[PDB]
């Protein structure tokens, strides 16, 4: 369900260390921004195949 | 109903025990042996059989889901009882 | 014989062996490397310490899960003793001191001890006694050591007549008093001679004595391959270490020189076959690091 | 457990213990089968 | 049965690699003594060298020895720089293990292996 | 949330924040330890008709 | 049924921005500071 | 007598002393080594009973293995454990010390770490919790505190 | 690090290796009451990374 | 044409780093597994499977 | 077929089945088989000796480029005569797409070396060595990289046992970690799982 | 749906290269770090007073195996075998015969506690709920072979836990 959720995705512009710094900290950032979306729209039903 | 060896070891409820030639007790020197002094044999014996009045019974170990398999017995037998096949309860037709 | 003590597997960690051995003094230094040359063939070792358990941890990784068993004796309690050798078909004594202290003297390590095992283990209905005494075991000497030794071998012969007494001459290893008795003097020179003997072949013999059901009353003396002289032994010490705790009884036993008894029989007739010094001196004597042999006689 | 007691059976530990590792009281593992082969005995009488 | 050599046309080549690998063990055996502390003398690791060498002296397919040899070359340099300890050195002197029973007797008396 | 006025002024004062806000320590805000039971829900093949498994 | 679902009226609004302050004085003022405090040490 | 009360006292004190300030060297192998940064983390804080966190390998009294041993480390743990000053302890956490655990069939693991050093405190899990590692500390403080060497060396 | 470690175990039993998602969608559903306290969580935790 | 010609069988017996204990020693039985009577598939039987001999085990002294 | 069935994707299988089409034409000098899995995967199974000309292809056409080079694999199947079968998995960013190329080869046989293609392969398939013995020629440094140094044998053929043939521990007499040979206390247990009755009639093989 | 993370031009003004210049002669970003660490003190600390203090845990926590009984004295376990199959770590052995009065019971009940990786298949895959994972986490042994449980020790876990054992069951059966 990743197509169905909105983040942004973080881009360097030197590719040093202190960038992958910035990113990787963004990314904890657009992932606070995921949990808040998948909170307000999970869905009530199943949780395994029906497959037995 | 726990039973003491003559070498002064301990029965288990499976039956296992040291020979007093067996080598093997001296692991048991300035230590215990760890048996269960709850035989479920003779904790299932005092369970009295239950009677009903029809041809066949349903079993479940009580609890519903928190017990066995749901199980079917017939009774036709009146020479003995039947006895489930999980929990070991037995039923008795009273006719 | 009972089924669980028929030999089992190809002799390695996890096998059985068939073996039951309670070695008493096991956490000194031959009860170490008997203890590890016994625990690679999955044989059953009961040990009983009377020093703290710490100081028996290195015993620990010796053996599978197990096959060491860990128990405290006190050496004037025979309750203690017969706790601890009713299980076992072979008993072996390496109880010893270098030195009396005020609990415990000669008298009471190399003969009331050793007389009070034998006599448990034949009231126990034990198979096999081995008892490690001394070379230069002599009534008539002129230390204390190699006095009550040798009452204490008599007294072990007589209560146990089919117990195999072992005399080693003169043990040097890595953990030894005997080559490390010498680098760490940095006493004199006089005309001694004696044959030191590796640690491992001694612990050969004995298990080879184990396992050999002829050496059942016999008493061997375990000697190296080589005589040196006591001024020769030390100065080639000194070479091989580049070197440029006592007391009278060591001084007295170290001039004794080394008996010769080919009425005996030695490690030759186990299947040992006796190592030389000078293989072995660098392996030892590298610690104390910071070479011409020496002649024999 | 003082407003909901737990329900009462007869194999319950009535003295619950604490850990008894390095005390007299520890467990020594042993296996709980008994034997499988059979040996055979041998006669206590002479052929003679 | 035509096949992609790896390195060596034929054996006569592949031999020259085995007598190049050998002699670079050889001159390797002392400094191995001297580095690692080993109980060994020079003998006894030159004659261990020749113990590998012979055992594996049967074999007659170019790929195989040029395989062999390129182990062999793998292992020298595990050993030229110091990433072998004195444990994976002594490998190859097995002196912890009992010799193992060789005659018919012997066997039948230890155990069902034949 | 017991400190006093004086030492949460001090701490707003040097974090740069209002800390009293957001609070990293749990307190009574959290969902009780234990729930009320459940009722799960089916999935869509428990059915008694049209249900066959080879479809 | 019952199942652990979110409210009917959803959670709450979530931040997730970067949130800097921008506390303090100026450049200009902190010279000043610094000159005023080696003023008076001075005099 | 005098003396006995006089070395049980002296024993009692340095026991208090070398149990009361453990100064561990983990391992850090494998997940155990994170439960044990989870352990040292503020909530559970190992070093507020005098257990300091990550002590040089040199200085360090007690040793915590924590991974899983294979065959290319083990030496390398043995090293370890040769150059540290005695008196030393070691614990084993996880099931990869103890015994191996999930790959105990495998070619390259070794089958627990007692193989390679002795070991004092056996803690179970994969990964135990950071309570369970605390507790197996505890537990190795109580064996420091029952030791008797000093009445051991007046007896001999 | 330490509270999200209760939300693996209070779903799965296991505060690190939860063998939860299983192929065909996971092992057991989610205890009630659990989605309130990652809203609490994650409410509180943008202030968390500004710190850092 | 960077191609040789080896007409010696094949033998890797060097390379597969086994002893040779378990090179020489070793019976090898390749057949098509029997089908168990207790059941009447038949997919267990379309491949070829190859095992070796049964050697000693024995029982633990501890559990 | 709709909730529990996982949903096909044909725009994909013909585009990949296109392009299967149009690299085993630009290359029949290499290449073998083209196939498409039914979960629209692209498989080129080729000849080895065009181990280098094809992935370069790859890495440098236009329509192609497939600069990413995402894992590199052996696989051991002993019934055949060729029984290691090498995988490269390759993803190019530009067209958003991955393509599998696979070539075979024997314990004998050597493989050029990808190294000047694709620099990651230059620890990956070093790796393949230490795992299964497949030589790679004019590789920089070809050693192994995850087993013990004295280590014998490679582990992930298919005839080598779970455990080794020998196990370490620690003798005191020595003052060393040793190796010797493997005594298990507990012999790992043996399932026999498989169940026989036919499960897929779709894969039956065509008898004898 | 990017952003660029440092790609900001700063101003070449005078104010704000005075600033920057005031910024690196005065330490102002190390004060506020040090503001950070002062403010952080004076917080309440989350230690916890263990032992007195315990951590907070679920039902579902995976912790000591135990063997239950039934409410009638007869043990649950009824010898089929599936938790040995299904335990990843091969940690179980089972070995089995009839007794006396003909049940179908296990006379070896063997769990390796030092291979078993404490993923609860066993618990899952039981069919009667004989074998479970009980709450108890603290039990570290001195000895290897402490590890090592049998049918007996299992037996005298399941007769000291099972007051919490079954309330766990109670609470958490509902989901399974
Ligand atoms: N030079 C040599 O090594 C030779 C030695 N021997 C004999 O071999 C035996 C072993 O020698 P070695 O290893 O070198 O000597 P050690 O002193 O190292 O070993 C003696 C062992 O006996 C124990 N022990 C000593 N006194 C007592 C006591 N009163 N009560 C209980 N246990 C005691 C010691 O344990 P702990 O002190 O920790 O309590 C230790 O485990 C001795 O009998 C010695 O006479 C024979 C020929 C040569
Ligand atoms: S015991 Fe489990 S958690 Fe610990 S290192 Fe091993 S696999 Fe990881
Ligand atoms: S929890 Fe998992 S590894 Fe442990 S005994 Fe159960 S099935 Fe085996
Ligand atoms: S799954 Fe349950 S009933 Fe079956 S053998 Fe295991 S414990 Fe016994
Ligand atoms: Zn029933």
């Amino acid at each position: 369900v990743y197509d169905q959720v909105e983040f942004d995705v973080p881009i360097g512009s030197r590719g040093d260390c202190y960038d992958r710094y910035l990113c990787r900290v963004e990314e904890m950032r657009q992932s606070i921004r995921i949990i808040s979306q998948c909170l307000n729209k999970m869905p009530p039903g199943e949780i395994k195949v029906d497959d037995a | 109903g726990v039973r003491t060896s003559p070498t002064g070891e301990k029965v288990t409820h499976t039956g296992q025990v040291y020979d007093d030639e067996d080598y093997r007790r001296v692991r048991f020197v300035g230590r215990q042996k760890e048996v269960n002094e709850n035989f479920a044999i003779d904790l299932i014996a005092e369970q009295p059989v239950s009677q009903v009045g029809s041809r066949v019974i349903s079993c479940d170990g009580g609890g519903g889901a928190l017990g066995h398999p749901r199980v079917y017995i017939n009774l036709d037998k009146e020479t003995k009882t039947g006895t489930c096949g999980y929990c070991g309860l037995q039923f008795r037709q009273q006719h | 014989l009972h089924h669980a003590v028929i030999p089992h597997g190809k002799g390695g960690r996890s096998s059985v062996s068939g073996i039951v051995a309670t070695v008493f003094g096991a956490t000194g230094f031959l009860g170490r490397y008997l203890v590890n040359h016994l625990g690679r063939m999955g044989s059953q070792v009961i040990v009983p310490y009377r020093c703290e358990p710490y100081d028996t941890m290195h015993l620990r990784p010796m053996g599978d899960l197990g096959q060491i068993i860990f128990m405290d004796w006190n050496g004037r309690d025979k309750d203690s003793i017969r706790r601890a050798v009713e299980h076992s078909n072979v008993v072996i004594n390496l109880v010893g001191r270098e030195w009396e202290t005020k609990n415990f003297d000669f008298e009471d390590v190399f003969v009331k001890i050793p007389q009070a095992i034998a006599q448990v283990s034949k009231e126990a209905g034990v198979e096999k006694f081995i008892h490690i005494s001394h070379l230069n075991a002599d009534i008539k000497s002129s230390s204390k050591y190699l006095r009550n030794k040798a009452v204490g071998e008599k007294e072990v012969r007589e209560t146990f007549p089919e117990a195999t007494i072992i005399k080693p001459a003169d043990i040097f290893g890595r953990e030894d008093r005997f080559l490390n008795y010498f680098a760490n003097i940095r006493s004199l020179g006089k005309k001694t001679v004696k044959q030191p003997v590796y640690i491992v072949d001694v612990t050969k013999g004995i298990i080879n004595a184990i396992k050999d059901p002829d050496a059942r009353g016999k008493t061997f003396a375990f000697v190296g391959p080589n005589r040196y002289l006591l001024f020769d032994l030390v100065q080639y010490v000194f070479a091989v270490a580049h070197r440029p705790w006592t007391t009278r009884d060591k001084v007295e036993r170290i001039h004794t020189t080394d008996r010769t008894l080919p009425h005996l029989p030695g490690l030759e007739d186990l299947g040992v076959q006796a190592t030389p010094l000078e293989l072995k001196a660098i392996e030892v004597l590298r610690r104390h690091r910071t070479v011409q042999p020496a002649k024999t006689v | 457990p003082t407003v909901k007691p737990p329900t009462a059976r007869k194999f319950i530990w009535t003295n619950h213990k604490f850990n008894l590792s390095g005390t007299p009281q520890q467990y020594v593992p042993y296996s709980t089968t008994r034997k499988k082969i059979q040996e055979w005995v041998p006669p206590s009488t002479p052929y003679k | 049965t035509s096949v992609k050599p790896i390195f060596s046309r034929d054996m006569n080549e592949a031999k020259r690699r085995v007598r190049e690998l050998y002699r670079a063990w050889y001159r390797e055996v002392p400094n191995t003594v001297h580095l690692f502390q080993l109980d060994i003398s020079v003998k006894q690791g030159r004659d261990k060298v020749r113990e590998m060498f012979k055992k594996n002296a049967h074999v007659t397919d170019p790929r195989v020895v040029d395989l062999l040899v390129i182990k062999g070359k793998m292992e020298l340099e595990e050993t030229i720089n110091v990433w072998k300890q004195r444990t994976h050195v002594m490998r190859f002197f097995h002196e912890t293990e009992a010799p193992r029973p060789k005659d018919f007797l012997s066997k039948f008396y230890v155990g069902h292996d034949p | 949330a017991s400190a006093t006025r004086l030492i949460q002024g001090l701490r707003n004062w040097a974090s740069g924040r209002d800390l009293q806000a957001k609070l990293q320590l749990r307190y009574q805000e959290i969902s009780k330890r234990t729930q009320p039971p459940p009722k799960l829900p089916v999935g869509p093949s428990h059915r008694l008709s049209n249900n066959y498994y080879c479809a | 049924v019952k199942q652990d679902m979110p409210p009917v009226g959803g959670y709450g609004p979530i931040d997730y921005k970067r949130n800097l302050p921008r506390r303090g004085l100026s450049g200009y003022s902190m010279f000043a500071v610094g000159i005023g405090a080696l003023l008076f040490g001075y005099w | 007598s005098r003396g006995e009360y006089v070395v049980a006292k002296l024993d009692d004190l340095i026991n208090w002393a070398r149990r009361s300030s453990l100064w561990p060297m983990t391992f850090g192998l494998a997940c155990c080594a994170v439960e044990m940064m989870h352990m040292a983390a503020p909530r559970y804080d190992m070093d507020r009973f005098g257990v300091v966190f990550r002590a040089s390998p040199r200085q360090s009294d007690v040793m915590i293995v924590a991974g899983t041993l294979t065959n290319k480390m083990a030496p390398a743990l043995r090293k370890v454990y040769d150059q540290m000053p005695e008196p030393r302890y070691v614990v084993s956490m996880g099931s990869c010390a103890n015994g191996g655990g999930y790959y105990h069939y495998s070619y390259s693991v070794v089958r627990g770490c007692d193989r390679i050093v002795p070991v004092d405190i056996y803690v179970p899990g994969c990964p135990p919790t950071a309570e369970a590692l605390l507790y197996g500390i505890l537990q190795l403080q109580k064996k420091i505190k029952r030791e008797k060497r000093l009445r051991i060396w007046y007896r001999r | 690090r330490e509270k999200m470690f209760e939300f693996y175990e209070r779903v799965s039993g296991a505060r690190m290796h939860a063998a939860y998602v299983r192929p065909g969608g996971v092992h057991q559903d989610l205890p009630l009451g659990l989605m309130d306290d990652i809203y609490e969580f994650s409410k509180n935790f943008s202030l968390r990374i500004d710190e850092l | 044409t960077q191609l040789i010609t080896v007409d010696e069988k094949l033998d890797i017996t060097t390379l597969t780093g086994v002893p040779e204990e378990h090179i020489k020693t070793r019976k090898a039985r390749i057949f098509v597994p029997a089908r168990n009577n207790m059941q009447s598939g038949v997919n267990n039987t379309k491949k070829w499977k190859m095992e070796f001999d049964t050697r000693e085990r024995w029982e633990n002294p501890l559990m | 077929t709709r909730p529990t069935v996982r949903p096909r994707n044909d725009v994909a299988h013909k585009q990949l089945s296109a392009f299967g089409e149009y690299v085993a034409e630009i290359l029949p000098k290499y290449v073998q088989q083209v196939q498409v899995s039914c979960f629209s995967e692209l498989e080129i199974c080729i000849h080895p000796d065009g181990v280098i000309p094809v992935l370069t292809f790859l890495r440098d056409h236009s329509n192609a480029q497939f600069k990413s080079l995402a894992d590199l694999t052996a696989v051991d199947i002993p019934t055949r005569q060729n029984r290691f079968e090498i995988v490269y998995n390759l993803l190019s960013l530009r067209f958003n797409s991955r393509i599998r190329v696979k070539t075979y080869t024997d314990e004998l046989t050597p493989v050029e070396s990808s190294v000047s293609v694709y620099k990651a392969a230059n620890w990956y398939e070093r790796e393949i060595w230490d795992m299964f013995g497949v030589f790679f020629a004019n590789h920089p440094d070809l050693r192994r990289i995850l087993t013990d140094y004295g280590f014998e044998g490679h582990p992930f053929r298919k005839d080598f046992p779970l455990s080794g043939y020998v196990e370490l521990r620690y003798d005191d007499e020595v003052k060393r970690v040793v190796a010797e040979p493997v005594e298990l206390a507990q012999e790992f247990r043996k399932f026999d799982l498989n169940s026989p009755w036919e499960a897929f009639p779709a894969y039956r093989q065509p008898p004898e | 749906t990017y952003k660029y993370v440092n790609l900001r031009e700063p101003s070449m003004d005078m104010k704000s290269v005075t600033d920057r210049a005031a910024q690196t002669l005065l330490w102002t970003e190390l004060i506020r770090g040090l503001g950070m660490t002062l403010s952080y003190l004076f917080r309440e600390p989350a230690t916890i007073n263990y032992p007195f203090e315990k951590g907070p845990l679920s039902p579902r926590f995976r912790g000591e195996h135990a063997l239950r009984r039934y409410p009638s004295g007869e043990e649950r376990c009824i010898a089929c075998k599936l938790c040995e199959a299904v335990c990843p770590a091969q940690a179980i052995t089972i070995e089995a015969e009839p007794r006396a009065d003909g049940s179908r019971r296990t006379t070896r009940y063997d769990i390796d506690m030092t291979k078993c990786i404490y993923c609860g298949f066993c618990q899952e895959a039981c069919p009667v709920d004989a074998i479970v994972e009980g709450p108890n986490f603290e039990f570290s042994t001195e000895t290897h072979e402490e590890l090592l449980y049998n049918k007996e020790k299992l037996l005298n876990n399941g007769d000291k836990w099972e007051a919490e054992i079954a309330a766990n069951i109670q609470a958490d059966y509902l989901y399974r």
